[PDB]
RNA sequence: CGCCACACGGGGUAAGAGCUGAACGCAUCUAAGCUCGAAACCCACUUGGAAAAGAGACACCGCCGAGGUCCCGCGUACAAG
RNA sequence: CGAGUGGCUUGCUACCUCGAUGUCGGUUCCCUCCAUCCUGCCCGUGCAGAAGCGGGCAAGGGUGAGGUUGUUCGCCUAUUAAAGGAGGUCGUGAGCUGGGUUUAGACCGUCGUGAGACAGGUCGGCUGCUAUCUACUGGGUGUGUAGGUGUCUGACAAGA
RNA sequence: CUGUCCCAACGUUGGGCCCGGUGAACUGUACAUUCCAGUGCGGAGUCUGGAGACACCCAGGGGGAAGCGAAGACCCUAUGGA
RNA sequence: AAGCCUGUGUACCAGGAGGGGAACAACCCAGAGAUAGGUUAAGGUCCCCAAGUGUGGAUUAAGUGUAAUCCUCUGAAGGUGGUCUCGAGCCCUAGACAGCCGGGAGGUGAGCUUAGAAGCAGCUACCCUCUAAGAAAAGCGUAACAGCUUACCGGCCGAGGU
């Protein structure tokens, strides 16, 4: 009576085009609770080892035990908070009001923008005090970008460039506090907005395949039997019904596959550290060696090697946070053998 | 089969018995009931049972209402009640059906059916004031029997 | 059913062979079913280390043969993972005959048994004469 | 059709709109009494509740705004107060006010609490066995009364035989 | 952003249809209309049935597509485009001249138009535009 | 065949359980009003999305020069592009 | 006994196509319906509990693997929360398969004087085409908005 | 015994894709960016109502044009044939 | 049963334009040389769309409906204290209907049957006192009593009620 069976892949991910950024952009912030401060940040993706750890959870019949836990190395250099951009509420959702730059800027930041010669930073401040008097202010995001240059496994010095939104207390003290790190120069670290053992967003353009057929960009069947014989052998049994007399949207297609947005959610961070604890000898398969501020992120992340990848304080986690976890070993085996 | 079939007056008059044979016998078993040594004008009250719409009803339909309603005044009053109920009306017209496809179609005897016209008293029953609402609750079940929406009209009867 | 403690990659299907880690008679038993399982369409029902299967006799005693009884997956060939990370993988595929409570039909369990059928299957960890 | 409600000497009711608003000795109550045609109005010492049109629906909605209003009135003076007994067979039933919720604890032997929101200016006082609703407002005081008694609904077993619950005691 | 309308005309209380025929009109004549506080614009009825009508407009569609708006501003736009040959030049004309806003963004009032207005103290079965937004999942942004 | 990640919670309802309540002095979950209540609906979350013809916003740079293309060495990209 | 709803079966009719709209069953891939098999929320019980039986809302998701048979259907086995039914030209041959029906060879049974027949059985017995338009999946080039770089907004759209 | 299957992966060679040269055919009443419904000789890109729709171009697998190909080999009819 | 088959009378399509009916051989108007002005027909007058957001009055709350005819526009038996209108009978300021309060008493727990039955298992009878009422008891209830109320009377209330 032909069996039931869900459709092949999933309709929330499309359609399934080229990304128009390499740079994520998430579409979604958390939640305003503790103290001001930058709600995400951004580094280079490495590679891969594994570390032994000391089994966190509180509910596991292996807590106290040695676990071996699989890790994404990503170099996670200091970045720039270059300006603060306002946000206003209108009949017409948030538009952006005004922008707050500074002085000091990265010696290659002008690879990618046209950087100011002449701005004023407290007229752009005025207007959003004034905007926040008469309550019209939107949230409040700053433009920040990072520093490749730092990172010499990845060959840019072009600066990837990317907005993050400041939650934090009142929107007054938000306000300052964003204020406060932009004037300065904007320099911030992963250490200021994550602790090791909290739970992160990661977003990122996923490695690109080109074009690729239905069996591998859907996971549809392949021909069994005899019908894989007959000259036909990864092509779909057919393009819909009789009627409606149409291809619709929804049968599995060729097409685009990798190279997309993605952001994963709830990924642990087992460490943030700095130095070369975590680097592999021989170095990162096509990457490099890795000798300085860095992160470890349980698991895989989206994107190759090189790749830029963005954190964000986790907006819907399931687990309480356990705080950092005792690493008692990482592996620095060569990825090569 | 259902009475979609033959409840319609959409044919001419079939009842000339010297020209059909094979006619089913009819499954109404009584027309009189109750007291039928007693006259209808020893009752105060006669309450009819009328047809609001002309139709055929077919015997099974006539016996299977008649049957609801007397057996209503049989418990209600008891097998021997002061009461006397008529159906009034006989199955005369003779109905076919086509049991070859439409070739030599003229259907075989299957039934029979009574021509009510709207307006008409099917059922007619005679009782005391007491027992006037088991009567009138009789020709309730009675009519849920029946293909036509009918009137419960007390004709002999103003103890109301 | 409580956690095993292992991850596993079901190395056995719905009409497999395998061996009858026990003394009940029964040599060579054939997969019928998985408790608790349930798959998709054209997938083969898959059975590994630590599940309860439902099985025929294919060799053994007159008595024995052609009946069908429940079992526990003891060994597999193919691998499982440990939390420290370690695979660990048998010489053949072996399960022991089990009755409704859990117990073994049989007296003495033959060849090694994997640790974590211990922690679901006490009574047959408890006939082990070897526990790996 | 008219009718006049001569409000009581310790009570002063103003109006605004559709909003009325009752104040007396034990509080205020607020209301929106709001259908089509029916005006309702403070005439010195009287509310007054009329309308040009005198059908069913009409009437049925005149009727209803009367004892709304004198429910009011009473609210403000006298007040409003339903009694609750907590009965339990097996496992001790554990109720206490916290905050401005009725919380219910090992209720069957749950380990989970059950609980509900009171609903405006209500008190619940309990004392012992005894569970006592009280407030200026009929509506608010009858549902968090209501809330109470249903808090402790079951429908997956026999109630005659799992009786256990607070339940209505005395209705005002 | 600045418009240059000979008519504002005020939406509040009013049912949206009559208004709508009337601005359709109008806008055919030549004049150019801005409606005013659509959010605030009524229809009379059953609020459950009049919400599935709109809901259901909200679902229907395919590839080729339907798209129907859910804020108060695109619902009035719609109605009146139902009421000009917005495929034809001159209906097409019509229709740009029209635009219909959340609020009232000019410092004048808008004018209340003959016959539309919605007395609230003889009426109790009828809907906001707004609370239809609402229930349809758009973002409350008036 | 390996490994990682994929909520909770709000809002409004259905069936249903109730509150206050009249027509109908009582009663009544309903007629006006209200409290609750589904894996379903809306929001939340992920993806796309200035060609949304009301065709958008902000900052800076530039209009004799800002920026871009070609070119060259290459890929985190790629059938041409 | 009476009144209906559906258009899944069967029958009827002979409107459409005989200068041909490729068959049954299966497969693969997409959408849908609800008269709901499971799951959620409920009502009743001949509701102690547990396990059920019956009913309401409800189509989000699920509804699987095998033995005989070309089979659809159905019978049977072990699993399962459950292993629901139906529409889409009895969805799907410019997608596949070709076991069955229904060519030409042959056998058997029955019928026939015979050629040969059978709403009987049986063995064997072919699957064409380089896509013009449209449709959709993905990729570009232009024009419109009216100099550039970078960052955003969110009308709407998809999701299980 | 084994990739027939669970359940698909990677690789090899020739194509495919881009470039130089060579260079057909099938098919074509017209118009033609369509989609959902309806209607119509009851199976519509073209009628009706709506919805959607800026143009051109590249690659793809073939849903529709009751696609192309063959004056149906089934069936009946002809005071046809063998 | 059919957008069925087969008659009959007639008008139409076929071979009939133009106006209307969303489209549409035979439904409505209408039978038509060209050109021009005018007035109507069917149908229509909120917009799309020429003409009314016309007037007096009433109903409907379901978006019923905005659908002459029809393969085409369904909706049935049965049901409705949804609502509007009209009639008849009876009761009522000597106070009705409902609600609330009070009374609901004795002979006597009737006789019989029965270990017992005392309004209320069954059978029969169903009598009279006090009084403003109050059954040899209408409905629950008990092993039987008890207990709780119906009938019946009084009060409170005050206008229609049935
Ligand atoms: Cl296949
Ligand atoms: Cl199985
Ligand atoms: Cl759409
Ligand atoms: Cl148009
Ligand atoms: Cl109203
Ligand atoms: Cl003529
Ligand atoms: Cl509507
Ligand atoms: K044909
Ligand atoms: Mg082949
Ligand atoms: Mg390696
Ligand atoms: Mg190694
Ligand atoms: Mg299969
Ligand atoms: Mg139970
Ligand atoms: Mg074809
Ligand atoms: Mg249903
Ligand atoms: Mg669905
Ligand atoms: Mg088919
Ligand atoms: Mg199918
Ligand atoms: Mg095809
Ligand atoms: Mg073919
Ligand atoms: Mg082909
Ligand atoms: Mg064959
Ligand atoms: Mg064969
Ligand atoms: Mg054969
Ligand atoms: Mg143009
Ligand atoms: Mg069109
Ligand atoms: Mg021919
Ligand atoms: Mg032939
Ligand atoms: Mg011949
Ligand atoms: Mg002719
Ligand atoms: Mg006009
Ligand atoms: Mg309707
Ligand atoms: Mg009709
Ligand atoms: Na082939
Ligand atoms: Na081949
Ligand atoms: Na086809
Ligand atoms: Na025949
Ligand atoms: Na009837
Ligand atoms: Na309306
Ligand atoms: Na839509
Ligand atoms: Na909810
Ligand atoms: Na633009
Ligand atoms: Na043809
Ligand atoms: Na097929
Ligand atoms: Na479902
Ligand atoms: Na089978
Ligand atoms: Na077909
Ligand atoms: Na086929
Ligand atoms: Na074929
Ligand atoms: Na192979
Ligand atoms: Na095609
Ligand atoms: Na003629
Ligand atoms: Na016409
Ligand atoms: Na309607």
């Amino acid at each position: 009576p032909q069996p039931s069976r869900p459709r092949k892949g999933s309709l929330g991910f499309g359609p399934r085009k080229r990304s128009t950024s390499e740079t994520p952009r998430f579409n979604s912030w958390p939640s305003d609770d503790g103290q001001p401060g930058v709600q995400g940040f951004a580094g280079y993706k490495a590679g891969m080892t594994h570390v032994v750890l000391v089994n966190d959870e509180p509910n596991s019949p292996r807590e106290g035990m040695e676990e071996t836990v699989p890790v994404t190395v990503i170099e996670t250099p200091p970045m720039r908070a270059v300006a603060l951009r306002a946000y206003e509420d209108t009949p017409y959702g948030q538009r952006p009001l005004t922008e707050v730059w500074t002085d000091e800027f990265h010696s290659e930041l002008d690879r990618t923008l046209d950087v100011p010669e002449d701005h004023d930073p407290d007229a752009a401040e005025e207007q959003i005090r004034d905007a926040h008097e008469a309550g019209d202010l939107g949230d409040l995001r700053l433009i920040t970008h990072t520093v490749p240059d730092a990172v010499p496994s990845v060959p840019k010095k072009k600066p990837d460039v990317m907005e993050t939104r400041v939650g934090g207390g009142s929107v007054s003290d938000r306000l300052d506090h964003a204020l406060d790190i932009v004037e300065d120069g904007g320099e911030h670290a992963m250490n200021d907005i994550f602790r090791a053992g909290e739970y992160a967003d990661v977003a990122g353009v996923t490695k690109g395949k080109g074009t690729q057929g239905p069996v591998k960009r859907w996971g549809v069947q392949k021909r069994k039997g005899k019908h894989a014989r007959q000259g036909w052998r990864r092509r779909i049994g057919n393009l819909g019904p009789w009627n409606p007399s149409r291809v619709r949207s929804t049968v599995p297609q060729q097409g685009q596959t990798g190279y997309h947005q993605r952001t994963e959610l709830n990924k642990r961070l087992i460490d943030i550290g700095e130095g070369d604890e975590p680097t592999v000898d021989g170095g990162f398969v096509n990457y490099g060696e890795v000798d300085g501020p860095y992160t470890l992120v349980k698991g895989s992340v989206p994107g190759p090697d090189k790749r830029l990848v963005r954190f964000r304080p986790a907006v819907r986690p399931n687990d309480q946070p356990r705080l950092d976890p005792e690493v008692r070993y990482v592996s620095n085996e060569s990825n090569q053998g | 089969k259902p009475a979609s079939m033959y409840r319609d007056i959409d044919k001419p008059a079939y009842t000339r018995r010297e020209y059909i044979t094979g006619i089913p016998g009819s499954k109404i078993a009584q027309h009189k009931m109750g007291r039928k040594q007693k006259d209808a004008d020893d009752y105060p009250v006669q309450i009819s049972l009328i047809v609001e719409e002309t139709v055929q009803l077919r015997h099974g339909s006539l016996e299977a209402s008649r049957l609801s309603a007397n057996r209503h005044l049989i418990k209600e009053l008891g097998e021997e009640g002061d009461y006397k109920m008529t159906l009034r009306k006989f199955p005369h017209q003779v109905l076919r059906e086509n049991k070859d496809g439409m070739r030599a179609a003229f259907g075989k005897i299957v039934g029979t059916a009574a021509r009510v016209q709207a307006g008409e008293q099917l059922f007619t029953a005679y009782c005391n004031v007491e027992d006037a609402e088991h009567v009138k609750e009789a020709f309730r079940r009675a009519y849920n029997k029946i293909t036509p929406s009918c009137r419960i009209k007390v004709e002999r009867g103003e103890e109301l | 059913m409580e956690a095993l403690g292992a991850d596993v990659t079901q190395g056995l299907e719905k009409g497999s062979l395998i061996t009858c880690a026990d003394n009940t008679g029964a040599r060579e038993l054939k997969v019928i079913s998985v408790h608790g399982y349930s798959g998709t369409k054209n997938r083969h029902p898959k059975a590994g280390l630590g599940d309860k299967i439902t099985v025929s006799v294919t060799k053994g005693t007159p008595e024995m043969r052609r009946q069908v009884l429940e079992a526990v997956v003891v060994r597999q060939r193919k691998p499982i993972r440990r939390p420290d990370g370690t695979r660990v993988k048998f010489e053949d595929n072996a399960a022991v005959i089990v009755d409704e409570n859990e117990d073994p039909r049989g007296t003495e369990l033959k060849g090694p048994i994997a640790r974590e059928v211990a922690q679901r299957f006490g009574s047959v960890a408890s006939a082990a004469t070897m526990i790996v | 059709p008219r009718v006049e409600l001569e409000i009581p000497e310790d009570v002063d009711a103003e109006q605004d709109h559709l909003d009325i608003t009752v104040e007396g000795d034990n509080g205020s109550v607020t209301r929106r009494l709001w259908y089509p045609d029916i005006d309702v109005s403070v005439d010195g010492d009287t509310v007054v509740i009329e309308s040009d049109e005198d059908n069913a629906k009409t009437m049925s909605t005149i009727g209803t705004f009367q004892s709304h209003i004198e429910n009011m009135f009473h609210g403000v003076t006298e007040g409003w107060e339903y009694g609750m007994e907590v009965f339990y067979s097996h496992f001790p039933m554990q109720v206490n006010v916290e905050g401005d919720e009725v919380v219910i604890e090992n209720f069957l032997g749950e380990k989970a609490p059950r609980r509900t929101t009171i609903h405006g200016d209500t008190d619940v006082e309990i004392d012992g066995e005894e569970l006592t609703v009280s407030g200026p407002d009929i509506e608010a005081v009858g549902q968090t009364a209501a809330d109470i008694e249903q808090l402790t609904r079951i429908n997956d077993k026999d109630v005659r035989v799992f009786q256990d619950g607070v339940y209505i005691t005395r209705k005002p | 952003a600045e418009f240059d309308a000979d008519v504002i005309v005020d939406a509040r209380d009013c049912i949206m249809g009559r208004v709508a025929s009337q601005v359709a009109e109008q806008a055919l004549d030549g004049e150019t209309v801005a409606v005013v506080n659509a959010e605030r614009a009524v229809i009379t009825g059953r609020e459950e049935q009049i919400v599935e009508k709109y809901e259901k407009r909200v679902d229907i569609g395919n590839d080729n597509g339907y798209f129907y708006p859910k804020r108060p501003d695109g619902i009035f736009k719609r109605t009146i485009r139902g009421m000009l040959p917005h495929k034809k030049q001159r209906g097409r004309e019509a229709f740009e001249s029209v635009r219909v806003y959340l609020g009232n963004p000019y410092d004048e009032d808008g004018e209340v138009l003959d016959g539309t207005s919605l007395d609230r103290l003889s009426n109790i079965k009828f809907v906001t535009l707004g609370e239809i937004s609402e229930t349809l999942g758009a973002n409350k942004t008036w």
